[PDB]
């Protein structure tokens, strides 16, 4: 049971840095998405 | 001088779509991780 609860606050750590990666992960994407539309229009002006 | 910058934008544009595609990638197989990890502490849990 101590190993199984050492084990476990390992487990809730790295979920915790997880989701805390995947939000992290989801604004760069965003940005990224941002960044593209940008370029996109950029590009419709330019071929205008 | 539009040129140029068109095409040092399309260059920066498709390097720019290369890399979101590398990183939605990563971003899934990340995902796949994650959901393995929490059924296996599922299990880890239930035993405990």
């Amino acid at each position: 049971l101590e190993k199984a609860r050492e084990d476990l606050a390992q487990i809730q750590a790295y979920i915790k840095n997880l989701k805390d990666v995947y939000t992290k992960q989801m604004e760069e994407k965003n940005e990224l998405e941002m960044k593209a539309a940008k370029t996109k229009k950029k590009i419709n002006t330019a071929r205008t | 001088t539009i040129n140029q910058m068109e095409i040092s934008l399309k260059e920066e544009e498709i390097q720019l779509n290369e890399a979101t595609e590398k990183t939605n990638q990563l971003l899934a197989n990340l995902d796949k991780e994650s959901k393995k990890a929490n059924q296996k502490g599922e299990e880890v849990a239930a035993t405990n």
